[PDB]
RNA sequence: GGAGCGGAGUGAAAUAGUACCUGAAACCGUGUGCCUACAAGCCGUGGGAGCGUUCGUGACUGC
RNA sequence: UCGAGAGGGAAACAGCCCAGAGCAUCGACUAAGGCCCCUAAGCGUACGCUAAGUGGGAAAGGAGCCGACAAUGUAGCGGGGCUCAAGCGUACCGCCGAAGUCGUGUCAUUGCGUGAUGGGUAGGGGAGCGUCGUGUGCCGGGUGAAGCAGCCGCGGAAGCGAGUUGUGGACGGUUCACGAGUGAGAAUGCAGGCAUGAGUAGCGAUACACACGUGAG
């Protein structure tokens, strides 16, 4: 219907196949049948299932002793080196997740560039990030904000 | 002593070219020129022009000047890019006409 | 009249063999 | 000279040293020894065909190999209905070397 | 996500045409016409493969009957006598003796003849 | 193991002479076709000719029971319209006996490209004299079994 | 005559030569192993001798 | 019973007779039907009938016979041939004969090692192969990836090979999930290329010939 043209019947005892339009599905350059269309893929999941899943993911990490807490990421000046040294002391594993309040620019700016570190607010801690990450590191302000 | 030449995109239909190239398989090189010389077919002209390059290559490139110990080792005609044009005919219709071409190859080796 | 079937490769080539030139 | 032995609902002609292919003997491992019930013995002009005599003669053979035969391709088909069943099969066999034909 | 069905479709086309290498004419070049015929080749394989068992038994009876009539006993009664001597030996190998080892087969007709009843047509 | 299939050289053809003096025509043909087909020896196979040459003397004195001599025809059509030509065996056996015996045996054999090769091993004659005296033919009596 | 080609040269690569990355199938050829001119063939399949650069072909025969 | 049913027989012959195919088997016994040759197994044994090739088509009626009689070519036994039955009847003996049954090996559904079960169209249910892409962990690649062409192996099927060779010259494998423009042989289907007809029909309406010249022709 949307392909440009094809409004005419191509021809009439012609001895060929019967065709209703040059833009029929079987024609080269014709329209697509049961093709894709724009659509939202989001799903309505119950609130309790979401919260329970995050609790399960965090509990799984805790049981294996992969939750850590720090009073801060960097003291004073912003330094990707200071954050790199701190995280090296904590863990040498590939995937690390840093939970810190968004009002603490020092931690965000210092750690955002590290290839392996994924940063989140306490309020937007989510199941996918927890499972991907080998270790979870909270700032004390973040930890209390989350638990409360 | 295999030395060969070939003419590509020679405007003569492959079957008409094969009609003549099938005469010159496995004879002495000079004796083949004396056959394409006195040959009615019109394809015998391009074919003999290729048979002379093969001998010229044998003499020059590989230094086998004596062109009397040579025989046609290989000779074959390959199909070439066909051209397509139309022809108006009765009652408004049109039939296609294909102008075929061919690739003629000739190979002379020492006896 | 019209050809009823596509001529088999064997039958086609039996005939074209007859379309040969003679050695002078 | 040679003896006739039955090996799994099948008869065979065997002489000492022959390697013969028989239906799988699942109970026997490679190198094991199996006794085959003989049905005829031919030693030159002497032909022993008495079943009571033969009941005591057992041809001794050694399990040489466990192998599978060539693959056979199978097709069920009936026209105009669309029925078509495709299937494959490899029959499993045991090779045994005949060692002794007691007289 | 559009899928071009060329890497997947060819997988069976080569399989059929490899099974079709050998067919005469157009059954060994064209997938469609080759795939109608390898269907017939497999069905004939099934039938003849299951029907050579009776084919070979026919060939064995012919040889057994020919050899038995050389010794003056028809295949009709040479088998019955063998039954009445409990010397059951498969036709596969009973016909393998007639060709190579005539003496052994000659020794078996002797047993089959003596295991028959004196008058074969009298009431059982 | 595999059942023996005769190779080209396992066959040793012999020469049989069947005197057909007052012997039923049908029983002559069956006996001659058995030998011709090689179906009397243990080396038989269904795809190779193993039979023996069969000379037939006295092919003009085949006894024919009942009214066959004056009732049984031998039809032969030529392809042209109204080309059927039949022949009573009284006429056929009078002057072409060999052509009637050989026709009988031909029917008692496969009609393939091998049965015609078998049929070439059968010489039919009307007298007591056959030229094939250098092949050392062995007289062959017609007998039955128990 | 030209076209085109054979040497030569550039290039890592010239069956990458401006008709040009990869280059399938239908289709068309050359060489080569086997069979094929007394034979009736939904062109296959079972049995099977022979020949040959397990494999290739397949005299003859059953379906 | 076919439809939706393979296999054997009736010469061929969906619906008739025998028999219900999971797969392999160069073992055995049988069913309908057969055992002179084509064609597996009896020129079977014994008694009796048929003279018409009846068997191998038919009526009133007449004294196994007559009645009997259409068109391409024998043609109303499948053919040869058959009464020296290889025909019909009645006994006796034996054998051949299917994918049936038994024997042997192997897989699958189902109920409790064992029992039963596994033809199948419309249709219902289950388990999977392959293509592309995404997230994830683990891996490969100028020491030669994808794609294509073979060779050698593997699987019950769709199919596979982190085997190998050639071509090729920069992108792939795989676990668990997730999404689909996810599988074509047919729609007088659509587009491109190429065959058959075939070196065939045609080359489009009245006349050009000679000498010389140019010219590679």
């Amino acid at each position: 219907g949307e392909v440009r043209g094809g409004g005419k019947k191509p021809y009439r005892g012609t001895g060929r196949a019967r065709q209703g339009s040059t833009r029929a599905p079987q024609f080269a350059g014709g329209g697509v049948v049961h093709g894709p269309v724009p659509r939202d893929y989001s799903q309505r999941t119950p609130k309790k299932m979401k919260a329970a899943a995050l609790r399960g993911a965090l509990s799984d990490r805790a049981r294996h002793s992969r939750i850590h807490v720090v009073t801060g990421v960097v003291e004073g000046e912003i330094s990707t080196k200071a954050a790199k040294t701190l995280f090296g002391k904590i863990s040498e594993r590939k995937n690390l997740l840093l939970v810190v309040e968004r009002s603490d620019e020092a931690a965000w700016l210092s750690a955002r560039n590290l290839p392996q570190v994924h940063i989140l607010e306490p309020g937007q801690l989510n199941t996918y990030d927890v499972l991907v990450s080998d270790d979870v590191v909270f700032t004390k302000a973040a930890f209390e904000s989350f638990v409360s | 002593m295999e030395a060969r030449a070939q003419a590509r995109y020679i405007r003569v239909t492959p079957m008409k070219a094969r009609r003549v190239v099938d005469l010159i398989r496995g004879m002495d090189a000079t004796e083949a020129q004396a056959v394409l010389r006195f040959a009615p077919q019109a394809a015998s002209v391009p074919v003999k022009k290729v048979l002379d390059s093969a001998i010229a290559n044998a003499a020059h490139n590989y230094d086998h000047t004596d062109a009397s110990s040579l025989f046609i080792s290989e000779a074959f005609v390959d199909e070439g890019p066909t051209l397509k044009r139309f022809r108006p005919r009765a009652q408004g219709r049109a039939y296609r006409i294909r102008k075929r071409t061919s690739h003629i190859t000739v190979v002379v080796s020492s006896k | 009249a019209v050809p009823k079937r596509k001529m088999s490769r064997s039958n086609t080539r039996h005939r074209r063999s007859q379309w040969k030139a003679a050695v002078p | 000279m040679y003896a006739i032995v039955r090996s799994g609902g099948r008869q065979h002609k065997v002489a000492v040293g022959d390697i013969v292919e028989v239906d799988k003997i699942s109970t026997a491992k490679v190198g094991d020894t199996v006794e085959l019930s003989t049905l005829l013995v031919v030693d030159g002009d002497a032909v022993t065909s008495d079943p009571w005599v033969l009941a005591g003669i057992k041809v001794q053979a050694e399990v040489v190999d466990h192998h599978k035969g060539a693959k056979i391709d199978i097709l069920r088909y009936k026209n105009k209905t669309g029925y078509r069943r495709r299937q494959g099969h490899r029959q499993q066999y045991t090779a045994i070397k005949v060692t002794a034909i007691p007289t | 996500a559009r899928v071009k069905r060329a890497v997947n479709a060819h997988k069976k086309r080569r399989a059929i045409l490899e099974q079709a290498s050998g067919y005469r004419g157009q059954r060994s070049r064209l997938y469609r016409k080759a795939k109608e015929q390898v269907t017939h080749s497999l069905v004939y394989n099934y039938n003849d493969r299951k029907k050579r068992k009776g084919d070979f038994r026919q060939l064995w009876i012919q040889r057994i009957n020919a050899a038995a009539r050389a010794n003056g006993i028809t295949y009709n009664r040479f088998i019955q006598g063998l039954k009445a001597a409990n010397v059951e030996v498969d036709r596969k190998i009973l016909a393998e003796l007639a060709v190579n080892d005539a003496n052994a087969f000659a020794a078996l007709v002797e047993v089959a003849q003596k295991a028959l009843p004196s008058d074969v047509n009298a009431p059982k | 193991m595999r059942t023996y299939s005769p190779k080209p050289g396992d066959v040793t053809r012999q020469w049989h002479v069947i005197d057909a003096q007052d012997v039923v025509l049908g029983r002559l043909a069956t006996t001659a076709a058995t030998l011709l087909r090689g179906k009397h020896k243990p080396i038989y196979a269904p795809h190779v000719d193993a039979g023996d040459f069969v000379i037939i003397i006295n092919a003009d004195k085949v006894h024919l029971s009942g009214n066959k001599r004056t009732q049984k025809m031998a039809y032969r059509h030529s392809g042209y319209p109204g080309g059927l030509r039949s022949v009573r065996y009284d006429d056929l056996l009078a002057n072409n006996p060999e052509k009637a015996v050989e026709k009988a045996v031909k029917g008692m054999l496969p009609k393939n490209s091998l049965g015609r090769q078998m049929l070439s091993k059968l010489k039919v004659y009307a007298g007591e004299n056959h030229p094939h005296a250098a092949q050392q033919p062995v007289p062959f009596e017609i007998t039955q079994v128990a």
